[PDB]
């Protein structure tokens, strides 16, 4: 039945799956931090800072 | 860190039926929201205290980034805390060290408090606690308050 | 109670046809005696400019602001 | 004039990703009836 | 569980909230089990203002 | 066959057609179809159009280096004035493209077609036997288009003073118009602004109030058609906090207590508004400008005091001098 | 580069018009 | 359900679940902490804004001097 | 500024919960019907 | 020691205290007469 | 595992596709001018 | 709504007197401003 | 009577509804559905409805959420709903309904 | 019953106008803002903070008066009366533009009280609070343009002054410096507001012409005012007309009245995003391709380059006395002119 703006309302009545989702969001955030780090260490120039 | 988190997330999705999350007098899921906020406030407070007292101070950590007014010679150095009325100078590093110690102690105090007192009835019925959708309501307000003030700072 | 009935009730008339003119006249004298200009700090229309100056009074410091206005007003600007 | 090589990739992704998302939901709920 | 919204034949879900319950005055076991925690708290915050005085 | 005319009249006036094609519609499809085919070809690929008659052109086409926002169909040359300029009055195809021919084709067919749309509206509503007044509410955008595309050009003396058909072209027209006539201080433009903000506002109010009161709606459906009992359930109570605000403002201003004045008022507001500004644009076509104040405050020393009106006059002057390549000796002008 | 992208997006709007008129969902 | 060791250890930590101390409780005590916090926010807002000047504090970059 | 709209939407959905759904969580689901008919 | 702006803040919170004290005081009084 | 009891399906009917696709393709036409610069 | 007896202070009473008295003072101000010679 | 139902204060509704009285999991809560078949307020009037007031010698039970049914623009029925969330409120409603059904008629049923 | 409950019930009594808890913040703040503007357009000067005249006392008509912003030399000051710049002196406080901040902040609190009033009324009646949600569009607009934007510029001087001509000046200033019409978020806003007015007119007309019993000696009487309508017409008629003219129609009334709510509200939200972008002076002024082509080739003219020339003019001829605290003086051989091109 659910519209496209009610799909994550099936976690409301069980915490186990809610925590699965929350752990997942956290994985993505740490991954983005690391991946973005590595990427701009490939474009940073340390010879001249001034 | 992401790899480990992805695995634990998988673990918590396949195993979803754990009686901890149920309450067994009626066998249907519920949380104990005041107790949760208290536990996590205790953790938040102790981490804030540790971060201020060991990392920022340079007591065992490296300290923080300090500069001169014109930003010519800046470097990483220890910082002493400052609790006088010059600690609310928002261009004084010391105010930041003072804040994390102090805020941490408030966190410990309040965190213990919320384990050892239950809510009163008038608030529990007013703010409609026991409904996980109200915790979210409060958190969004806090989170956008924080974003606005860091945008300005 | 409809407003029409209390507006043409004798209790209204006996006090209010005495107080209404008093308010109108109090406003009229607040302007006509020159006082309106002295309370809200609005300049008189012969005096926006000093004799010496052809430049506008303009504020340039926030903590010595009232000082700068006090100075601008003595030179009749 | 200099037209970006990456302006084209933004355009391409901007349309193609949401369109295939909605289309997959639609065919999924059509096989829900039949 | 929640079966809702025949507007388009649709679904919407909402929380199941626990029942309210007026507390019972504490047993002496509950008092002494609580006493350990608050006493621990007292000395813990004392010790941290102590570390705070040292690091300045 | 039954001899094609009888079949043809049934075909045209049928209301079992998926899209009604009336007798207004019979004029409407060729005109609108010509207008749009010419428009898209011209927008993409019409070569630059000289617009001041000095042999310096402006590019509005997309294959000549524009994007969606900077492109336009550029108006007719200033040399032409208000002359009717069909393609057989030119002597070559390239010079008809160089003088801005197509723009006139588009707008003439567009106004014919958009009028026939109103006609087609009136006719269909007459066939179903309902109060035919959807058409008078549409007559407001239609009045507006006459005012902006046909009348202000005629009043000024040329179709070179028309609105370009493009995104940045409209912005250019608006800014230059404010520069020459001071539209903001024209009270009719103010009525126009009021009308469209108030329309948007009453749209949000009406929608919000109605969707809070509806409960469930269902009407019986068959395997070929619809039912005859439209079921509807709503809330039927309100409080005295929408009685000092809504009740004794609306019962007093609508001049009725009846609910049927709601939907009458909803459409009246923006329609009146857009008529008023549509009228105003035409009065400036004969150069009746809006209020402007210069030197409305002077002190008793004989020195001038400025006010906000004078700042707007400065900004207007700034725009207006930039618009004038033609000469630096211009004292008092237009048209 | 840019103009092909522009006309392609245009073309699929007008196609979507055609689809909305002659293939609407039968409401039952 | 899935009987498991860490779940049984954490079991007594989620076992009150809707219990409340009668009536108003410490609402009047909350209001005291609440008000103090608002007054604190005003003090540290006006110091930043240079509307409250407290001698010996200089709100500029030149305090890293 | 977007999290502002977020805040009001969720703040509404928790206080007006009893009207967004027809049922009240105060009531435990209904188990047995009584009538009243002439 | 006290600076003038600090007195000004003290003035400020004292007028704040007064005006809310009054508003709730008269509303509590007005409500509890005609209850 | 044992089936989740909170499993519900997800809907999207044709007219929502039409509307949604219109919005996607239209939004692309507005912002593509700025992406290409 | 508000009792017909109407004691001297009433929610209605203050509402119509905080929009009556300043306006009669202010219209008397503006009227006087009309006869000021520029 | 010694119990009656009004939708507007000061005048009585003179049409008698059918009532579903549902019991929650053993009685501390429940909810009552009234169905009114073409009441007098639905035929005539211009006074704003403000909930349903169940008035009797013991006071008032005031409830909102009164709905109407319109068919082709004709209002034909009113639905009203009251919810009981304390045993006090619940047994209170049963006593009011006993006084109402006794004074306006007629029987009462139950099904298990 | 305790004193809190007696007080609470008395605030929720049946009156001509509802007061409620939200009224307690609403009515003082709104009244004082409204009176503050009324006494400012009537007595208070602007002669020391802009060198302009904008008062009936100074002699001006309805359209050219304003309550005007403070100077640029005041920074981001709150301008309290007891603060260290007016130091408790009324005349200085009106002269320095302190009345501007009075209106802005009290009006923000009036708006907060009003959305809370909508919630409170909705909950005691028991309807959904959708009209409060609709009212977040004005608040978005207000807090983005009267509060967030000046807190990004340099002072409250570029905040929009309360007045008719004073806002007309804002429009030209935005048209000239930021080129606001070319920003996409404002494009989306114009479309939304005009679209709201469009749905308003069409709805209003097509409900009026499809009523049940437009003759027949209408035998329906209730009304039932809160319905607003939405059974006094046949939906089937309406659908069947529109589905032939435009080739599409609604078939569900609920979604129509939600679309009407959706359109003008989304419009204002997109524009609110746009102007919080301008606060950091992040604008789209130009397309880089057109500038490089125009630098390489000066036989290139478009309606967009033309806009750039006009904007270039607005700034230089308006600025020296729009921003007098910058003390620009521009010779008349350096001011832009079309005939120099
Ligand atoms: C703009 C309107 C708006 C609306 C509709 C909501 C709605 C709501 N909020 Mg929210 N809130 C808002 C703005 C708003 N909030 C803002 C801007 C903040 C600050 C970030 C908060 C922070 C907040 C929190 C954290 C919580 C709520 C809660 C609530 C809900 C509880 C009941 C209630 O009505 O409280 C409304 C009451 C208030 C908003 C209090 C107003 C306080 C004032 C008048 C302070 C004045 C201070 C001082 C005298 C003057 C300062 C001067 C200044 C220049 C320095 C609720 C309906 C709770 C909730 O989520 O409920 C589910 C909860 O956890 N509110
Ligand atoms: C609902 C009531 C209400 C609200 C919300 C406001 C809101 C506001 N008013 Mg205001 N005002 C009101 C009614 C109200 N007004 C009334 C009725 C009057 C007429 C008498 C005024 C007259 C007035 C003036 C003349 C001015 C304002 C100003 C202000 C604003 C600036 C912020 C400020 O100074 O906060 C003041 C608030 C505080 C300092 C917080 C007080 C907190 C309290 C009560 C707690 C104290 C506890 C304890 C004793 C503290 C111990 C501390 C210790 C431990 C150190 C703010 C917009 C000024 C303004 O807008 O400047 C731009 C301004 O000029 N007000
Ligand atoms: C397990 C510990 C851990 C540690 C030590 C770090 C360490 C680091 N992370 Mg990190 N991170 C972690 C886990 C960790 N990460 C996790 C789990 C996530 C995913 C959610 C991330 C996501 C993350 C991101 C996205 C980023 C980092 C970055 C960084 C690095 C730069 C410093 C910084 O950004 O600090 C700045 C930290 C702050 C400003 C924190 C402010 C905290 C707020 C405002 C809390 C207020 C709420 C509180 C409860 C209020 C009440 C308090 C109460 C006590 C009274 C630092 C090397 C950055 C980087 O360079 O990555 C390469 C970056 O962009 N982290
Ligand atoms: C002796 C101990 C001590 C000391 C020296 C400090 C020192 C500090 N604290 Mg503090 N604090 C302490 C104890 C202490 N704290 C304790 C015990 C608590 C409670 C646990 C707090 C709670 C606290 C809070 C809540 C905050 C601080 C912040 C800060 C610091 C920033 C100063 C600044 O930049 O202002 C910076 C900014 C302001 C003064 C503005 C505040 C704005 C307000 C309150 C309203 C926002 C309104 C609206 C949502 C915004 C719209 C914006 C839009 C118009 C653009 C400073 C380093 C602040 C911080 O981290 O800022 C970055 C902050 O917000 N502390
Ligand atoms: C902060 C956390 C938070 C959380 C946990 C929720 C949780 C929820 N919201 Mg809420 N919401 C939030 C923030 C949040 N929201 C914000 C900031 C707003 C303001 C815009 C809203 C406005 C909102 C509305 C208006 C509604 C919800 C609804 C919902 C529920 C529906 C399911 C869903 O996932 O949508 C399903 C997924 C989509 C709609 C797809 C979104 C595609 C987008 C636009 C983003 C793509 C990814 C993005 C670019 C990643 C970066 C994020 C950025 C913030 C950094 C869900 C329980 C709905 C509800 O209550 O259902 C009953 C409902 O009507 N939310
Ligand atoms: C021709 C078409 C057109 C249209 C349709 C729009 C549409 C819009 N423009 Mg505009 N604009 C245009 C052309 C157009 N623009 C041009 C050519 C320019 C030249 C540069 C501008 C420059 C411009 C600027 C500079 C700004 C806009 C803004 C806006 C938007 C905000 C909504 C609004 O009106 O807020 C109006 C104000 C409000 C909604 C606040 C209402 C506040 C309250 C409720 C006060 C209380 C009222 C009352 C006293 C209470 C009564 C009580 C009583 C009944 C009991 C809207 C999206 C604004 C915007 O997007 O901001 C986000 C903005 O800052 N526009
Ligand atoms: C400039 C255009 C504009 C104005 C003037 C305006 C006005 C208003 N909108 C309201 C509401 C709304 N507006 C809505 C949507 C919209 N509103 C829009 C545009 C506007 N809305 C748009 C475009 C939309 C579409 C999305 C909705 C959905 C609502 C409502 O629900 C609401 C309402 O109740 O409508 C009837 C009213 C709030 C009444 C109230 O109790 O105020 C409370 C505030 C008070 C009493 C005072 C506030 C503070 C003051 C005095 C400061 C401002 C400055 C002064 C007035 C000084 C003069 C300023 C000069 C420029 C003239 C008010 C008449
Ligand atoms: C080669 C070529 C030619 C290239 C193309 C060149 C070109 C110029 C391209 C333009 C691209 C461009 C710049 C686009 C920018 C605009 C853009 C992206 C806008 C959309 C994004 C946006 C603004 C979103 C937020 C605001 C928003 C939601 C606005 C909505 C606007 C909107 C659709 C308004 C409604 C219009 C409309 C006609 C509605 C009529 C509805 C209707 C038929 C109702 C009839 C009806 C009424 C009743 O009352 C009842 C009862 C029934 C039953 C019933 O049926
Ligand atoms: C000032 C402009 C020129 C004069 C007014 C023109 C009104 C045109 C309305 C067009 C709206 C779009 C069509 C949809 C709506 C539509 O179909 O309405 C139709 C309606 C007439 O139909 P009714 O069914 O109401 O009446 C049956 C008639 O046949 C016999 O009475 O029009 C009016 O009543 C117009 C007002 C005349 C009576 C009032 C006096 C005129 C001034 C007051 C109202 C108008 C101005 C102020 C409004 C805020
Ligand atoms: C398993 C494992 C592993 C691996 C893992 C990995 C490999 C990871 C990574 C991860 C990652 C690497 C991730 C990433 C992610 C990302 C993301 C998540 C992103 C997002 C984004 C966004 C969200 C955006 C947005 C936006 C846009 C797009 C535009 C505009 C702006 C914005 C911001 C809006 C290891 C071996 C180690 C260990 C063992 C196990
Ligand atoms: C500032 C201030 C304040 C305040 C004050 C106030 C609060 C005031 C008020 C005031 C007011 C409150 C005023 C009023 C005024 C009004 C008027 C002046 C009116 C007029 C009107 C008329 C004249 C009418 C007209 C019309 C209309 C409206 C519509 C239609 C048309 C006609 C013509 C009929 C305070 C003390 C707090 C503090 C310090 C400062
Ligand atoms: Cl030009
Ligand atoms: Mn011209």
């Amino acid at each position: 039945g659910l519209p496209w703006y009610r799909v994550h309302t099936v976690l409301i009545n069980d915490p186990g799956r809610l925590i699965a989702a929350h752990l997942m969001h956290t994985a993505l955030v740490a991954g983005w931090a690391g991946s973005m780090a590595l990427y701009e260490l490939a474009t940073f120039d340390p010879s001249d800072p001034v | 860190l992401s790899g480990l988190l992805f695995l634990a997330a998988c673990w918590h999705w396949v195993y979803w039926d754990l009686e901890l999350f149920r309450d067994p007098r009626t066998g249907e899921p519920a949380l104990d929201l005041p107790k949760m906020f208290g536990i996590h406030l205790f953790l938040a407070g102790l981490l804030c205290f540790g971060f201020g007292a060991f990392h920022l101070t340079g007591l065992f950590g490296p300290g923080m980034w300090v500069s001169d007014p014109y930003g010519l010679t800046g470097s990483v150095q220890p910082v002493a805390p400052e609790w006088g009325p010059d600690g609310f100078n928002p261009y004084n590093p010391g105010g930041v060290v003072a804040h994390h110690i102090a805020a941490g102690i408030v966190g410990i105090i309040a965190g213990l408090f919320h384990i050892l007192v239950r809510p009163p009835q008038r608030l529990y019925k007013a703010l409609r606690m026991g409904n996980i959708e109200t915790v979210l309501s409060s958190s969004i307000a806090a989170v956008f308050f924080a974003a606005f003030v860091v945008a300005g700072t | 109670r409809p407003f029409s009935d209390i507006i043409t009730s004798v209790r209204y008339w006996v006090i209010h046809s005495i107080t209404i003119p008093a308010l109108f006249i109090a406003g009229w004298l607040f302007v006509s005696t020159g006082l309106a200009y002295d309370v809200f700090g609005t300049p008189r229309p012969d005096s926006y400019y000093a004799q010496e100056q052809r430049s506008i009074p303009l504020v340039t410091d926030r903590f010595e602001a009232k000082q700068q206005v006090e100075t601008f007003l003595e030179q009749l600007k | 004039m200099e037209v970006n090589q990456l302006g084209l990739i933004a355009t391409a992704l901007f349309v193609l990703v949401p369109s295939v998302f909605l289309i997959i939901l639609y065919v999924q709920t059509e096989s829900q009836q039949k | 569980m929640r079966y809702t919204t025949d507007e388009g034949g649709r679904l919407n879900n909402f929380a199941i909230e626990p029942k309210v319950y007026q507390a019972q005055p504490w047993t002496p076991q509950q008092k002494v089990r609580a006493a350990l925690l608050v006493g621990g708290g007292l000395l813990l915050v004392a010790g941290l203002v102590a570390i705070a005085v040292g690091v300045s | 066959s039954a001899n094609l005319w009888e079949r043809f009249c049934n075909w045209v006036t049928s209301t079992d057609n998926r899209l009604y094609v009336g007798w207004f519609g019979v004029i409407m499809i060729p005109t609108l179809l010509a207008a749009t085919i010419c428009f898209v070809i011209a927008f993409i690929a019409a070569p630059p159009v000289d617009i001041d008659g000095i042999r310096e052109p402006v590019s509005g086409s997309l294959l000549y280096g524009n994007n969606i926002i900077t492109g336009a169909v550029v108006p007719s040359s200033n040399a032409i004035g208000l002359h009717f300029y069909p393609i057989w009055e030119a002597a070559s195809l390239d010079e008809w493209l160089y003088n801005g021919g197509p723009y006139q084709l588009i707008i003439f067919h567009f106004l014919l077609g958009a009028s026939c749309y109103m006609g087609r509206q009136w006719e269909l509503s007459y066939r179903l036997g309902m109060r035919p007044w959807i058409c008078v509410a549409y007559s407001a955008p239609l009045a507006s288009a006459f005012a902006v595309f046909l009348i202000y050009p005629i009043g000024q003396g040329s179709f070179s003073d028309g609105m370009p058909l493009g995104i940045s072209g409209t912005f250019n027209f608006m800014i230059v118009f404010q520069a020459e006539h001071n539209i903001l201080m024209h009270p009719f433009h103010q009525l126009g602004v009021a009308g469209v903000f108030g329309g948007a506002l009453f749209c949000a109010m009406h929608g919000s109030l109605v969707t809070s009161s509806l409960i469930r709606e269902t009407t019986e459906t068959e395997s070929a058609n619809y039912g005859y009992k439209f079921g509807q359930e709503e809330e039927t109570y309100n409080i005295v906090a929408a009685h000092g605000y809504f009740g004794r403002l609306i019962f007093q201003y609508a001049s009725f207590n009846n609910s049927r004045s709601l939907h009458f008022f909803l459409a009246a507001w923006p329609v009146v508004g857009v008529w008023f500004t549509a009228l105003g644009i035409s009065t400036m076509a004969f150069n009746l400008n809006g209020f402007n104040f210069n030197h409305s405050v002077i002190d008793a020393k004989g020195n001038v005091i400025n006010t906000w009106a004078d700042i707007i006059n400065r900004a207007n002057l700034g725009m207006e001098v930039m618009h004038e390549r033609n000469a630096h000796n211009f004292p008092l002008d237009l048209a | 580069m840019e103009t092909i992208t522009y006309v392609f997006i245009f073309a699929c709007i007008i196609a979507l018009f055609f689809f909305a008129i002659f293939f609407r969902e039968p409401p039952r | 359900a899935r009987r498991t060791w860490l779940g049984d250890i954490l079991r007594p930590l989620n076992s009150e679940y809707g219990k409340v101390a009668p009536g108003w409780g410490t609402t009047p005590l909350m209001a005291v902490f609440m008000g103090l916090f608002l007054v604190f926010l005003l003090i540290i807002l006006e110091i930043y804004n240079s509307t409250l000047i407290l001698d010996g504090v200089n709100v500029s970059w030149k305090a890293l001097g | 500024l977007l999290f502002f709209f977020g805040h009001i939407w969720h703040g509404a959905r928790t206080l007006f919960r009893d009207v967004f759904s027809g049922i009240d969580p105060e009531l435990s689901p209904e188990q047995v019907e009584w009538g009243f008919y002439q | 020691t006290i600076t003038p702006s600090l007195k000004g803040f003290f003035i400020g919170l004292l007028s704040g205290a007064v005006v809310l004290g009054l508003t709730f005081a008269v509303l509590i009084a007005i409500s509890q007469i005609d209850k | 595992m044992e089936p989740n009891p909170n499993r519900q399906p997800v809907e999207l009917n044709r007219t929502s596709l039409y509307l949604g696709l219109l919005l996607i393709l239209v939004l692309a036409l507005l912002f593509s001018s700025y992406f290409f610069n | 709504q508000e009792p017909v007896s109407y004691p001297i202070f009433t929610v209605r009473w203050v509402a119509v007197h905080t929009l009556a008295v300043p306006t009669i003072f202010f219209l008397g101000a503006i009227a006087a401003m009309q006869f000021i010679q520029r | 009577a010694m119990a009656e139902i009004q939708f507007i204060r000061g005048i009585n509704e003179e049409v008698v509804p059918d009532v579903r009285l549902t019991r929650a999991r053993d009685g501390s809560s429940g909810q009552a559905m009234f169905y009114f078949d073409n009441p007098k307020i639905v035929q005539e009037g211009n006074l704003e409805v403000t909930g349903m007031y169940m008035v009797d010698e013991e006071g008032e039970i005031v409830t909102r959420d009164v709905n109407a049914k319109f068919i082709n623009g004709q209002p034909v029925a009113i639905e009203a709903t009251y919810t009981m969330r304390s045993p006090q409120e619940w047994d209170r409603f049963i006593r009011f309904m006993d006084r109402y059904a006794a004074s306006h008629g007629l029987g009462f049923q139950k099904s298990e | 019953r305790g004193w809190f409950d007696i007080l609470d019930d008395w605030l929720k009594r049946d009156r001509f106008v509802f007061v409620g808890w939200s009224g307690i913040l609403l009515f003082p703040c709104a009244y004082l803002a409204l009176g503050g503007w009324l006494t400012g357009t009537t007595f208070v000067t602007s002669w020391y903070t802009h060198g302009l005249a904008s008062s009936y006392l100074e002699g001006c008509n309805f359209l050219t008066v304003a309550v005007s912003t403070p100077a640029n030399s005041m920074g981001h000051s709150l301008l309290l009366l007891w603060g260290p710049e007016a130091q408790g002196d009324f005349t200085r406080w009106c002269q320095l533009g302190g009345l501007w901040t009075f209106i802005a902040l009290h009006g923000a609190f009036g708006l907060i009280g009003f959305m809370l009033r909508q919630f409170e009324i909705a909950r005691l009646v028991g309807v959904r609070p959708y009209n409060a949600i609709a009212f977040s569009a004005p608040i978005a607009v207000f807090v983005s343009v009267f509060l967030i934007y000046p807190l990004g510029q340099s002072s409250w001087f570029f905040a929009p002054s309360f007045g008719v001509a004073a806002i007309f000046r804002f429009l030209l200033f935005f048209q000239g410096f930021h080129n606001w019409t070319l920003n996409p978020f404002h494009m989306m806003g114009v479309a939304g507001v005009l679209g709201g007015a469009l749905l308003c007119a069409i709805h209003g007309a097509t409900v009026e012409n499809t009523l049940f019993q437009d003759g027949e000696g209408a035998s329906t009487f209730r009304a039932f005012n809160p319905t607003q309508a939405e059974e006094t017409y046949s939906m089937v008629t309406a659908n069947r007309f529109w589905s032939q003219i435009f080739g599409i129609a609604f078939s569900n009334k609920r979604w129509l009245h939600f679309f009407m709510l959706f359109v003008p509200v989304t419009g204002l939200w997109m524009s609110a995003i746009g102007v919080v972008g301008l606060a950091l002076n992040l604008r789209s002024y130009d397309f880089i391709s057109q500038e490089i082509r125009a630098a390489e080739d000066p036989e290139f003219e478009t309606f967009y380059t033309k806009n750039l020339l006009l904007n270039e003019g607005i700034r230089a001829w308006m600025a020296p006395q729009d921003q007098p605290h910058e003390n620009f003086v521009f010779p008349e051989e350096v001011l832009p002119r079309g005939n120099a091109l």
